[PDB]
Protein backbone atom coordinates (compact mmCIF):
# COMPACT_ATOMS: atom_id res chain seq x y z
CA UNK A 1 0.00 0.00 0.00
CA UNK A 2 2.69 2.58 0.66
CA UNK A 3 4.77 1.43 -2.68
CA UNK A 4 1.66 3.91 -4.45
CA UNK A 5 3.57 6.42 -7.36
CA UNK A 6 4.44 9.84 -5.56
CA UNK A 7 4.22 12.99 -7.72
CA UNK A 8 3.37 15.90 -9.10
CA UNK A 9 0.91 16.45 -11.31
CA UNK A 10 2.06 18.28 -14.38
CA UNK A 11 0.17 15.83 -16.33
CA UNK A 12 -2.47 13.89 -14.35
CA UNK A 13 -2.35 11.05 -17.25
CA UNK A 14 0.34 8.66 -16.67
CA UNK A 15 1.69 6.78 -19.78
CA UNK A 16 3.30 4.60 -18.14
CA UNK A 17 3.07 3.81 -14.14
CA UNK A 18 6.38 5.19 -11.98
CA UNK A 19 6.66 1.96 -10.58
CA UNK A 20 6.52 0.09 -14.05
CA UNK A 21 8.95 2.82 -14.56
CA UNK A 22 11.42 1.73 -11.95
CA UNK A 23 11.31 -2.06 -12.84
CA UNK A 24 10.32 -3.02 -9.34
CA UNK A 25 8.61 -6.62 -8.50
CA UNK A 26 7.84 -4.91 -5.23
CA UNK A 27 6.00 -6.73 -2.18
CA UNK A 28 4.49 -6.31 1.11
CA UNK A 29 7.26 -7.51 3.17
CA UNK A 30 9.70 -5.42 1.16
CA UNK A 31 10.72 -2.15 3.27
CA UNK A 32 9.80 1.04 1.49
CA UNK A 33 12.68 3.66 2.05
CA UNK A 34 11.90 7.31 2.94
CA UNK A 35 14.36 9.99 4.42
CA UNK A 36 13.93 14.04 4.42
CA UNK A 37 16.95 15.96 5.31
CA UNK A 38 16.30 19.75 6.00
CA UNK A 39 18.32 21.94 7.03
CA UNK A 40 17.37 25.84 7.59
CA UNK A 41 20.60 28.41 8.96
CA UNK A 42 19.74 32.17 10.10
CA UNK A 43 23.21 33.94 9.85
CA UNK A 44 24.23 37.08 12.11
CA UNK A 45 27.46 38.78 11.74
CA UNK A 46 29.37 38.06 14.53
CA UNK A 47 31.57 41.13 14.37
CA UNK A 48 29.20 43.52 15.66
CA UNK B 1 -30.24 0.64 -31.38
CA UNK B 2 -27.78 -1.73 -32.48
CA UNK B 3 -25.23 0.70 -34.05
CA UNK B 4 -25.50 2.92 -31.14
CA UNK B 5 -24.84 0.26 -28.66
CA UNK B 6 -21.70 -1.10 -30.52
CA UNK B 7 -20.23 2.22 -30.63
CA UNK B 8 -20.67 2.42 -26.56
CA UNK B 9 -19.50 -0.63 -25.77
CA UNK B 10 -16.09 -0.24 -28.69
CA UNK B 11 -15.79 2.54 -26.43
CA UNK B 12 -16.04 0.44 -22.98
CA UNK B 13 -13.68 -2.05 -24.47
CA UNK B 14 -11.00 0.92 -25.05
CA UNK B 15 -11.72 1.83 -21.05
CA UNK B 16 -11.04 -1.87 -20.15
CA UNK B 17 -8.38 -2.36 -21.95
CA UNK B 18 -6.52 0.98 -20.81
CA UNK B 19 -7.63 0.36 -17.24
CA UNK B 20 -6.24 -3.18 -17.15
CA UNK B 21 -3.39 -2.13 -18.68
CA UNK B 22 -2.62 0.50 -15.81
CA UNK B 23 -3.61 -2.59 -12.87
CA UNK B 24 -1.21 -4.88 -14.14
CA UNK B 25 1.90 -2.73 -14.84
CA UNK B 26 1.01 -1.75 -10.64
CA UNK B 27 1.74 -3.85 -7.79
CA UNK B 28 -0.78 -5.59 -6.38
CA UNK B 29 -1.39 -8.03 -3.57
CA UNK B 30 -4.10 -10.08 -4.98
CA UNK B 31 -6.41 -7.95 -6.79
CA UNK B 32 -5.44 -7.78 -10.29
CA UNK B 33 -7.42 -10.70 -10.65
CA UNK B 34 -10.28 -9.60 -9.44
CA UNK B 35 -10.97 -6.52 -11.40
CA UNK B 36 -9.90 -7.78 -14.67
CA UNK B 37 -12.89 -10.36 -13.56
CA UNK B 38 -15.11 -7.25 -12.22
CA UNK B 39 -14.47 -5.78 -15.82
CA UNK B 40 -15.08 -9.03 -18.04
CA UNK B 41 -18.25 -9.37 -16.04
CA UNK B 42 -19.21 -5.43 -16.92
CA UNK B 43 -18.49 -5.96 -20.77
CA UNK B 44 -21.13 -9.31 -20.52
CA UNK B 45 -23.72 -7.00 -18.43
CA UNK B 46 -23.71 -4.49 -21.29
CA UNK B 47 -23.58 -6.81 -24.35
CA UNK B 48 -27.18 -8.49 -21.82
CA UNK C 1 20.61 48.35 -0.08
CA UNK C 2 20.25 45.15 -1.79
CA UNK C 3 18.54 41.59 -1.69
CA UNK C 4 19.57 38.37 -3.73
CA UNK C 5 17.07 36.08 -3.55
CA UNK C 6 17.49 32.81 -5.57
CA UNK C 7 15.86 29.90 -6.12
CA UNK C 8 16.47 26.07 -7.34
CA UNK C 9 14.28 23.36 -7.16
CA UNK C 10 14.20 19.89 -8.78
CA UNK C 11 11.46 17.62 -8.29
CA UNK C 12 12.79 14.10 -10.47
CA UNK C 13 11.37 11.43 -11.46
CA UNK C 14 10.34 9.16 -14.33
CA UNK C 15 8.34 9.70 -17.47
CA UNK C 16 10.64 12.86 -18.07
CA UNK C 17 7.22 14.92 -19.06
CA UNK C 18 6.96 14.68 -15.12
CA UNK C 19 10.64 16.02 -14.34
CA UNK C 20 10.74 20.01 -14.16
CA UNK C 21 13.62 22.06 -13.65
CA UNK C 22 12.88 25.30 -11.58
CA UNK C 23 15.07 28.19 -11.48
CA UNK C 24 14.25 31.49 -10.10
CA UNK C 25 16.34 34.93 -9.40
CA UNK C 26 15.40 38.33 -7.81
CA UNK C 27 18.18 41.13 -7.60
CA UNK C 28 17.20 44.45 -6.11
CA UNK C 29 19.10 47.66 -5.97
CA UNK C 30 18.66 51.01 -4.16
CA UNK C 31 21.34 53.28 -3.04
CA UNK C 32 20.57 56.47 -0.34
CA UNK C 33 19.83 59.04 -3.58
CA UNK C 34 17.26 56.87 -5.08
CA UNK C 35 18.04 55.14 -8.65
CA UNK C 36 16.91 52.37 -8.49
CA UNK C 37 17.02 48.94 -10.39
CA UNK C 38 14.99 45.64 -10.41
CA UNK C 39 15.53 42.76 -12.41
CA UNK C 40 13.92 39.33 -12.40
CA UNK C 41 14.36 36.03 -14.20
CA UNK C 42 12.40 32.90 -13.31
CA UNK C 43 13.15 29.42 -15.55
CA UNK C 44 11.30 25.63 -15.57
CA UNK C 45 12.10 23.37 -17.92
CA UNK C 46 10.09 20.07 -18.35
CA UNK C 47 9.85 18.13 -21.29
CA UNK C 48 5.98 18.74 -21.59
CA UNK C 49 6.58 22.44 -22.10
CA UNK C 50 9.03 25.21 -21.20
CA UNK C 51 8.16 29.12 -20.78
CA UNK C 52 10.81 31.84 -19.92
CA UNK C 53 10.54 35.27 -18.12
CA UNK C 54 12.92 38.10 -17.71
CA UNK C 55 12.18 41.56 -16.20
CA UNK C 56 14.20 44.38 -15.52
CA UNK C 57 12.67 47.59 -14.06
CA UNK C 58 14.68 51.16 -13.56
CA UNK C 59 13.55 54.12 -11.74
CA UNK C 60 15.78 57.02 -12.36
CA UNK C 61 13.71 59.54 -10.79
CA UNK C 62 11.69 60.86 -13.29
CA UNK C 63 12.62 58.42 -15.32
CA UNK C 64 11.20 54.49 -15.46
CA UNK C 65 12.33 51.73 -18.17
CA UNK C 66 9.95 48.65 -18.01
CA UNK C 67 11.44 45.54 -19.81
CA UNK C 68 9.75 42.48 -19.45
CA UNK C 69 9.44 38.83 -22.12
CA UNK C 70 7.80 36.14 -21.52
CA UNK C 71 8.06 33.10 -24.06
CA UNK C 72 6.12 29.66 -23.64
CA UNK C 73 6.38 26.78 -26.28
CA UNK C 74 4.20 23.53 -26.13
CA UNK C 75 5.83 20.82 -27.87
CA UNK C 76 3.66 17.23 -28.39
CA UNK C 77 4.12 14.88 -31.50
CA UNK C 78 0.76 16.02 -32.97
CA UNK C 79 1.48 19.70 -32.47
CA UNK C 80 3.92 21.98 -31.22
CA UNK C 81 2.51 25.59 -29.80
CA UNK C 82 4.77 28.43 -29.88
CA UNK C 83 3.77 31.90 -28.04
CA UNK C 84 6.36 34.79 -27.49
CA UNK C 85 5.81 38.63 -25.73
CA UNK C 86 8.75 41.42 -25.71
CA UNK C 87 7.28 44.35 -23.69
CA UNK C 88 9.23 47.68 -23.61
CA UNK C 89 7.94 50.64 -21.96
CA UNK C 90 9.63 53.69 -21.14
CA UNK C 91 8.40 56.74 -19.23
CA UNK C 92 10.63 59.96 -19.07
CA UNK C 93 8.00 62.47 -19.81
CA UNK C 94 5.41 60.86 -22.05
CA UNK C 95 3.96 57.61 -21.22
CA UNK C 96 4.94 55.33 -25.01
CA UNK C 97 4.87 51.65 -24.66
CA UNK C 98 5.52 48.73 -27.10
CA UNK C 99 4.16 45.23 -26.74
CA UNK C 100 5.17 42.55 -29.60
CA UNK C 101 2.53 39.13 -29.20
CA UNK C 102 3.98 36.27 -31.68
CA UNK C 103 1.70 33.34 -31.95
CA UNK C 104 1.91 30.41 -33.84
CA UNK C 105 0.83 26.40 -33.70
CA UNK C 106 1.19 23.67 -36.66
CA UNK C 107 -1.21 21.28 -35.87
CA UNK C 108 -1.13 17.96 -37.53
CA UNK C 109 -3.36 15.03 -37.05
CA UNK C 110 -2.28 12.26 -39.79
CA UNK C 111 -4.97 10.02 -38.46
CA UNK C 112 -7.88 11.88 -40.76
CA UNK C 113 -5.35 13.77 -42.71
CA UNK C 114 -5.28 16.86 -40.67
CA UNK C 115 -3.10 19.71 -40.98
CA UNK C 116 -3.66 23.03 -39.35
CA UNK C 117 -1.15 26.09 -39.15
CA UNK C 118 -1.99 29.92 -38.34
CA UNK C 119 0.90 32.41 -37.21
CA UNK C 120 -0.39 36.12 -35.25
CA UNK C 121 1.14 38.85 -34.43
CA UNK C 122 -0.12 40.99 -32.14
CA UNK C 123 1.61 44.35 -31.89
CA UNK C 124 0.51 47.46 -29.97
CA UNK C 125 2.15 51.23 -30.61
CA UNK C 126 0.79 53.63 -28.15
CA UNK C 127 1.79 57.05 -27.11
CA UNK C 128 0.16 59.55 -24.04
CA UNK C 129 0.86 63.06 -24.22
CA UNK C 130 -1.17 65.85 -22.80
CA UNK C 131 -2.96 67.10 -25.65
CA UNK C 132 -1.98 64.43 -28.24
CA UNK C 133 -2.89 60.67 -28.50
CA UNK C 134 -1.29 58.38 -31.42
CA UNK C 135 -2.67 54.80 -31.39
CA UNK C 136 -2.34 52.45 -34.17
CA UNK C 137 -2.19 48.43 -33.57
CA UNK C 138 -2.04 46.24 -37.17
CA UNK C 139 -4.11 43.17 -36.64
CA UNK C 140 -1.70 40.96 -39.19
CA UNK C 141 -2.67 37.27 -39.51
CA UNK C 142 -2.76 34.31 -41.95
CA UNK C 143 -3.99 30.96 -42.32
CA UNK C 144 -4.06 27.54 -43.87
CA UNK C 145 -5.57 23.83 -43.17
CA UNK C 146 -6.65 20.93 -45.20
CA UNK C 147 -9.22 18.69 -43.50
CA UNK C 148 -12.05 16.54 -45.35
CA UNK C 149 -14.85 17.79 -43.38
CA UNK C 150 -12.82 21.53 -43.71
CA UNK C 151 -10.48 23.22 -45.84
CA UNK C 152 -9.89 26.72 -45.77
CA UNK C 153 -7.00 29.23 -46.96
CA UNK C 154 -6.24 32.57 -46.57
CA UNK C 155 -4.39 36.04 -45.21
CA UNK C 156 -6.06 38.46 -42.70
CA UNK C 157 -4.87 42.08 -42.55
CA UNK C 158 -6.16 44.82 -39.95
CA UNK C 159 -4.61 48.19 -39.19
CA UNK C 160 -6.32 50.46 -36.20
CA UNK C 161 -5.54 54.53 -37.23
CA UNK C 162 -6.59 56.43 -33.77
CA UNK C 163 -4.85 59.70 -33.22
CA UNK C 164 -5.67 62.81 -31.22
CA UNK C 165 -4.66 66.74 -31.81
CA UNK C 166 -6.40 69.38 -30.52
CA UNK C 167 -10.08 69.63 -30.61
CA UNK C 168 -9.79 67.70 -33.69
CA UNK C 169 -10.37 63.77 -34.07
CA UNK C 170 -8.78 61.23 -36.52
CA UNK C 171 -9.62 57.85 -36.55
CA UNK C 172 -8.96 55.49 -39.89
CA UNK C 173 -9.98 51.60 -40.04
CA UNK C 174 -9.49 49.75 -42.65
CA UNK C 175 -9.60 45.66 -42.95
CA UNK C 176 -8.79 43.79 -46.06
CA UNK C 177 -8.89 39.91 -45.62
CA UNK C 178 -8.57 37.48 -48.16
CA UNK C 179 -9.87 33.98 -48.43
CA UNK C 180 -9.93 30.76 -51.16
CA UNK C 181 -13.78 31.14 -51.18
CA UNK C 182 -14.37 35.12 -49.24
CA UNK C 183 -13.06 38.26 -50.55
CA UNK C 184 -13.56 41.84 -49.20
CA UNK C 185 -11.77 44.88 -48.53
CA UNK C 186 -13.72 47.34 -45.61
CA UNK C 187 -12.00 50.94 -45.35
CA UNK C 188 -13.91 52.90 -42.88
CA UNK C 189 -13.17 57.24 -42.33
CA UNK C 190 -13.95 59.42 -39.89
CA UNK C 191 -13.10 63.28 -39.05
CA UNK C 192 -14.43 65.81 -36.95
CA UNK C 193 -13.22 69.07 -36.16
CA UNK C 194 -14.51 70.46 -33.06
CA UNK C 195 -18.35 71.61 -33.25
CA UNK C 196 -17.40 72.49 -36.69
CA UNK C 197 -18.02 69.40 -39.11
CA UNK C 198 -18.44 65.72 -39.56
CA UNK C 199 -17.09 63.62 -41.97
CA UNK C 200 -18.13 60.02 -42.32
CA UNK C 201 -17.04 57.67 -45.13
CA UNK C 202 -17.56 54.07 -45.83
CA UNK C 203 -16.81 51.89 -47.69
CA UNK C 204 -17.62 48.36 -47.94
CA UNK C 205 -16.91 45.44 -51.11
CA UNK C 206 -17.84 42.22 -50.40
CA UNK C 207 -16.84 39.46 -53.26
CA UNK C 208 -18.31 36.03 -53.34
CA UNK C 209 -18.45 33.39 -56.36
CA UNK C 210 -21.44 31.72 -54.82
CA UNK C 211 -24.06 35.00 -53.91
CA UNK C 212 -22.15 37.26 -56.57
CA UNK C 213 -20.95 40.61 -56.13
CA UNK C 214 -22.27 43.12 -53.84
CA UNK C 215 -21.07 46.78 -53.74
CA UNK C 216 -21.76 49.51 -51.15
CA UNK C 217 -20.76 53.06 -50.89
CA UNK C 218 -21.84 55.99 -49.01
CA UNK C 219 -20.48 59.36 -47.92
CA UNK C 220 -21.44 62.01 -45.09
CA UNK C 221 -20.74 65.80 -44.65
CA UNK C 222 -22.57 67.26 -42.12
CA UNK C 223 -21.47 70.64 -40.71
CA UNK C 224 -22.67 72.71 -37.89
CA UNK C 225 -24.09 75.88 -36.52
CA UNK C 226 -25.41 76.13 -40.27
CA UNK C 227 -27.93 72.81 -39.58
CA UNK C 228 -26.76 71.43 -42.71
CA UNK C 229 -26.88 67.38 -43.37
CA UNK C 230 -25.78 65.95 -46.56
CA UNK C 231 -25.18 62.24 -46.94
CA UNK C 232 -24.92 60.31 -49.71
CA UNK C 233 -26.41 56.65 -49.54
CA UNK C 234 -25.89 54.32 -52.45
CA UNK C 235 -25.60 50.47 -53.06
CA UNK C 236 -25.78 47.79 -55.52
CA UNK C 237 -25.97 44.28 -55.13
CA UNK C 238 -25.96 41.50 -57.39
CA UNK C 239 -27.00 38.53 -56.18
CA UNK C 240 -26.15 34.26 -57.77
CA UNK C 241 -26.86 31.16 -56.85
CA UNK C 242 -30.52 29.99 -55.08
CA UNK C 243 -31.38 33.94 -55.09
CA UNK C 244 -30.57 35.90 -58.24
CA UNK C 245 -31.74 39.16 -58.93
CA UNK C 246 -30.70 42.87 -58.18
CA UNK C 247 -31.16 45.28 -55.50
CA UNK C 248 -30.38 49.04 -55.61
CA UNK C 249 -31.01 51.41 -53.04
CA UNK C 250 -30.35 54.89 -53.46
CA UNK C 251 -30.59 57.42 -50.61
CA UNK C 252 -30.93 61.14 -51.11
CA UNK C 253 -31.69 64.00 -49.19
CA UNK C 254 -30.27 67.61 -47.95
CA UNK C 255 -31.39 68.81 -44.62
CA UNK C 256 -31.05 72.93 -44.82
CA UNK C 257 -32.22 76.20 -43.56
CA UNK C 258 -35.73 76.30 -43.88
CA UNK C 259 -35.41 73.49 -46.25
CA UNK C 260 -35.18 69.73 -45.88
CA UNK C 261 -35.82 66.64 -48.79
CA UNK C 262 -35.46 63.57 -48.77
CA UNK C 263 -35.41 60.95 -51.96
CA UNK C 264 -35.62 57.40 -50.56
CA UNK C 265 -35.46 55.13 -53.59
CA UNK C 266 -35.39 51.08 -52.88
CA UNK C 267 -35.89 48.81 -56.26
CA UNK C 268 -35.77 44.89 -55.98
CA UNK C 269 -36.12 42.27 -58.93
CA UNK C 270 -35.57 38.87 -57.43
CA UNK C 271 -36.80 35.29 -58.82
CA UNK C 272 -36.07 33.14 -55.63
CA UNK C 273 -35.65 29.44 -56.58
CA UNK C 274 -37.71 27.13 -53.99
CA UNK C 275 -37.15 23.56 -54.16
CA UNK C 276 -38.77 21.28 -56.32
CA UNK C 277 -38.49 24.06 -59.41
CA UNK C 278 -41.01 26.19 -57.95
CA UNK C 279 -39.54 30.42 -58.26
CA UNK C 280 -40.99 33.20 -56.74
CA UNK C 281 -40.98 36.21 -58.41
CA UNK C 282 -40.13 39.43 -56.30
CA UNK C 283 -40.59 42.49 -58.12
CA UNK C 284 -41.48 45.94 -55.81
CA UNK C 285 -41.00 49.63 -56.51
CA UNK C 286 -40.73 51.19 -53.17
CA UNK C 287 -40.27 54.91 -53.40
CA UNK C 288 -40.02 58.16 -51.16
CA UNK C 289 -39.67 61.71 -51.74
CA UNK C 290 -40.16 64.42 -49.26
CA UNK C 291 -39.71 68.51 -49.35
CA UNK C 292 -40.29 70.57 -46.54
CA UNK C 293 -40.45 74.50 -46.50
CA UNK C 294 -41.69 76.96 -43.75
CA UNK C 295 -44.82 77.95 -45.98
CA UNK C 296 -45.89 74.72 -47.99
CA UNK C 297 -44.78 70.72 -47.69
CA UNK C 298 -45.29 67.87 -50.02
CA UNK C 299 -44.98 63.84 -49.04
CA UNK C 300 -45.55 61.36 -51.95
CA UNK C 301 -45.30 57.67 -51.21
CA UNK C 302 -45.63 55.10 -53.82
CA UNK C 303 -45.45 51.37 -53.89
CA UNK C 304 -45.61 48.97 -56.63
CA UNK C 305 -45.59 45.24 -55.18
CA UNK C 306 -46.11 42.25 -57.39
CA UNK C 307 -45.58 38.96 -56.27
CA UNK C 308 -45.68 35.94 -59.30
CA UNK C 309 -48.97 36.68 -60.53
CA UNK C 310 -50.47 39.06 -57.99
CA UNK C 311 -49.60 43.21 -58.27
CA UNK C 312 -50.17 45.72 -55.98
CA UNK C 313 -49.73 49.91 -56.99
CA UNK C 314 -50.26 51.88 -53.78
CA UNK C 315 -50.06 55.10 -54.35
CA UNK C 316 -50.59 58.04 -51.70
CA UNK C 317 -49.40 62.17 -52.32
CA UNK C 318 -49.70 64.78 -50.07
CA UNK C 319 -48.82 68.21 -50.63
CA UNK C 320 -49.84 71.18 -47.84
CA UNK C 321 -50.33 74.62 -50.08
CA UNK C 322 -52.15 78.11 -49.22
CA UNK C 323 -53.10 77.97 -52.78
CA UNK C 324 -55.10 74.31 -53.10
CA UNK C 325 -55.34 72.00 -50.15
CA UNK C 326 -53.82 67.74 -51.77
CA UNK C 327 -56.08 64.12 -50.41
CA UNK C 328 -55.73 61.54 -52.38
CA UNK C 329 -56.23 58.16 -52.10
CA UNK C 330 -55.43 55.66 -54.76
CA UNK C 331 -55.59 52.17 -54.13
CA UNK C 332 -55.33 49.22 -56.48
CA UNK C 333 -54.58 45.51 -55.96
CA UNK C 334 -55.35 42.06 -58.21
CA UNK C 335 -55.02 38.81 -56.21
CA UNK C 336 -55.46 35.98 -59.29
CA UNK C 337 -57.92 32.99 -57.75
Amino acid sequence: LLDSPIKVPLLLSEPINIIDALEMRDAVEKPQEFTIVAFVKYDKNQDV
Amino acid sequence: LSQVYSKVHNGSEILFSYFQDLVITLPFELRKHKLIDVISMYRELLKD
Amino acid sequence: AGIAASITAKGESKLEVLNFDFQANAQLSNPKINPLALKESVKFSSKYLRTEHGSEMLFFGNAIEGKSNTVASLHTEKNTLELSNGVIVKINNQLTLDSNTKYFHKLNIPKLDFSSQADLRNEIKTLLKAGHIAWTSSGKGSWKWACPRFSDEGTHESQISFTIEGPLTSFGLSNKINSKHLRVNQNLVYESGSLNFSKLEIQSQVDSQHVGHSVLTAKGMALFGEGKAEFTGRHDAHLNGKVIGTLKNSLFFSAQPFEITASTNNEGNLKVRFPLRLTGKIDFLNNYALFLSPSAQQASWQVSARFNQYKYNQNFSAGNNENIMEAHVGINGEANL
